[PDB]
DNA sequence: CGCCGCGTCAGAGGAGGTTAAACCTTCCAGCAAGGGGAAGGTCAAGGC
DNA sequence: GCCTTGACCTTCCCCTTGCTGGAAGGTTTAACCTGTGTGCAGTCTGACGCGGCG
């Protein structure tokens, strides 16, 4: 029964071979198609096997073409929405002599403009890194982009000098206070600690601790020490 | 059964039905191997009660008590009528306080000139100013 | 850049536009500006260059 | 055996076209109208 | 400068009704239908290898 009906499969497939994916994988999917068609065939309906099997095949391939054929998995319902939409817009540009407006075919499609607009934002495929933006083979597209993620050297020096300035300022103030602030803010360590953690590591105090770091600011506001850090107000 | 058929009979939807089910207010219908909520006649009429009870005004919990009585063959009609007339009393007091509302509303309204003026007495008397 | 002729020169020398070498020799300048104390740090130095 | 034949390798931005629906399932977001409680700070005010 | 001491703000998270909407994901229809290809690509080309074929 499998070998009987393979030419049916290639016929269906090459109707569906509109250039989405490729031939053979589609064909193989038609073959699993035919297998499960025969796997549960009632024969006393009198009908010919062909048609029953045929629509099961159609479902198999039109599913798999949806699941695959993109770098980006778009699940099925978005796909069929797109298909519906384009079938509509063809008619709209028959009749208007023009491409249609989103509002128009949307209200005909009975749904608001936002979803249409997002569908349109989403629909188009990627663009092949090695495409020749150069008219000849003088340039590929992969040359003219940048790593806008990594670092910058001047910024590294900026941070380093800032840190030097900061702990230079710290050493001018009392040891306990500066250290308590290092753990309060995680300077020169891996971690960060807070009111009660740092306190009860030292001792119970809560509100006067707040006032202690306040007077630390007071001794630090101090228009003699800011000027090594006044530059970093721009920071 | 199938589920949409039952919900279009009774007017509900599978979503509301499943809310009620998660509230434990009816018999749990079994599933199938596929997973369809296997409804029955018991589920049908229990659902009809759980529907019409909140229509009457017996809440989620109280309509659920009506249901577990619907399962109970010992059920006290006495109790049932106490529940009834208790809810009658709450609806009465609801009506009465809403009447107090509408009374004060119309007291405020009829005093207002309604002469497109900024000196609306209602506005300034709703605030504790002046 | 484009070339042209320096006839008054001594052949161990070359012509040069300013701004080219200015941006080329930039961080050198930043460093010794910090050294002299005009620009305390790097951002200020860069602004003075600009 | 010595051709004759064949094969591999050298040298300014920009895209395009169509091919299902009907029934099901789980699970998260969201409303009016707030209410409770963690957990850290923060306003005055003390006692050495 | 050490202890609080009480009282106050702010933010985050969680919790109560009665559902509703939406995404993401699954399984079946009986008239029927049986062998691409489908537009390439215009053959660069000289040495050197190597396989069959004498
Ligand atoms: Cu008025």
């Amino acid at each position: 029964m499998v070998e009987a009906n393979l030419r049916l499969v290639i016929s269906i497939a090459k109707k569906y071979t509109n250039r989405g994916l490729q031939f053979l994988d589609l064909i193989q999917e038609g073959n699993i198609g035919l297998m499960k068609a025969v796997d549960k065939f009632e024969y006393r309906r009198g009908y010919k096997f062909s048609t029953y099997a045929t629509w099961w095949i159609r479902q198999a391939i039109t599913r798999s073409i949806a699941d695959q054929a993109r770098t980006i998995r778009i699940p099925v319902h978005m796909i069929e929405t797109i298909n519906k939409l384009n079938r509509i817009s063809r008619q709209m540009l028959q009749e208007m002599g023009r491409e249609p407006t989103p509002e128009e075919l949307a209200e005909r499609m009975l749904m608001p403009e936002d979803k249409i607009r997002k569908v349109l934002k989403i629909a188009k495929e990627p663009i092949s890194m090695e495409t020749p933006i150069g008219d000849d083979e003088d340039s590929h597209l992969g040359d003219f982009i940048e790593d806008t993620t990594l670092e910058l050297p001047l910024d590294s020096a900026t941070t380093e000098s800032l840190r030097a300035a900061t702990h230079d300022v710290l050493a001018g103030l009392t040891a306990r206070e500066a250290k308590v602030l290092r753990m309060r803010f995680g300077i020169d360590m891996n971690t960060d600690y807070t009111l009660e953690e740092v306190g009860k590591q030292f001792d119970v105090t809560r509100e006067r601790i707040r006032q202690i770091e306040a007077k630390a600011l007071r001794k630090l506001r101090h228009p003699s020490r800011s000027e090594v850090l006044r530059s970093f107000l721009d920071d | 059964m199938n589920i949409s058929d039952v919900a279009k009979i009774t007017g509900l939807t599978s979503k509301a039905i499943r809310f009620y089910e998660e509230k434990g207010l009816v018999t749990p219908p079994m599933r199938s191997e596929n997973g369809y909520r296997t409804y029955t006649q018991q589920h049908l009429n229990e659902l009809t009660l759980l529907r019409q009870a909140r229509q009457v005004g017996f809440n989620l919990e109280e309509s659920g008590e009506l249901v577990n009585l619907f399962n109970d063959p010992q059920r006290h009609s006495a109790d049932v009528k106490r529940r009834t007339l208790e809810k009658v009393a709450e609806i009465e007091r609801h009506i009465e306080e809403l009447q107090s509302m509408r009374d004060q509303l119309l007291a405020l309204a009829n005093a207002c000139p309604g002469d497109d003026s900024a000196d609306c007495p209602i506005i300034e008397n709703l605030s504790g100013c002046c | 850049s484009v070339i042209t002729v320096g006839p008054y020169l001594r052949l161990h020398q070359c012509g040069l536009p300013k701004k080219m070498a200015l941006e080329l020799f930039k961080p050198f300048i930043y460093g010794k500006l910090e050294l002299r104390g005009l620009a305390t740090t790097i951002k200020a130095a860069k602004k003075m260059v600009e």
